[PDB]
């Protein structure tokens, strides 16, 4: 029972990697559902810049 | 009485050795059986917690 511990670590680590890697992802599909959701018009002039 | 109590005796000592062995037949029979047993048991618990 003790090994497996270790590893599930680094996989959650990974997890951690890509998910910093998503966090590009969350600001783009963060703008796009802003628009959408806008629902009233879409000014993606402003930018949220948003992580 | 000679005759008698001698076949007595005579068969109820060998019947007696006779019963101790199968006592003992019995003894590591069935406590070997223990001991397979244990062993068994041992791999099962193995299996569990590491499926855990």
């Amino acid at each position: 029972q003790a090994e497996i511990e270790a590893e599930r670590k680094r996989a959650r680590e990974e997890l951690r990697k890509q998910v910093a890697i998503l966090a590009v992802a969350g600001a783009e599909k963060i703008i796009e559902r802003s628009v959408d959701e806008a629902a009233n018009s879409d000014i993606v002039d402003k930018l949220v810049a948003e992580l | 009485l000679d005759l008698a109590k001698a076949s007595a005796t005579d068969q109820l000592k060998k019947a007696k050795a006779e019963a101790q062995v199968i006592i003992e037949q019995a003894n590591k029979r069935r406590s070997q059986i223990l001991d397979e047993a244990k062993a068994e048991a041992e791999q099962e618990r193995t299996k569990i917690v590491a499926q855990a």
